[PDB]
């Protein structure tokens, strides 16, 4: 967070209170999925 | 013993793949196609 026009909020080591935060909602925590299909060519043995 | 020699050649004639009989030597390249040399040994030959 920046001030208003000043440099930035973690300069001046001086606190503030009244800064802005980021908000997320009820749920932003699904866990994630991906799926493979496999085939293969060429057998490790092989031929009549 | 001329069983037993007999035996021996006849089993000779489909494997061991440097090997013709004067003439035909084609539909030997018709029959040996499914012994797929060299994947073939002992286990194998004492079998046949």
């Amino acid at each position: 967070p920046i001030y208003t026009s000043g440099l930035q909020k973690m300069q001046s080591s001086k606190v503030s209170m009244a800064n802005v935060v980021l908000s997320a909602g009820s749920d932003v925590i699904r866990q994630a999925a991906i799926k493979y299909n496999v085939v293969r060519t060429q057998e490790i043995i092989l031929f009549e | 013993i001329d069983a037993i020699c007999s035996v021996e050649g006849i089993l000779l004639l489909i494997l061991s793949r440097q090997t013709t009989i004067p003439g035909y030597e084609d539909e030997l390249n018709k029959l040996r196609t499914g012994i797929s040399q060299p994947k073939v040994t002992e286990r194998q030959y004492r079998r046949a």
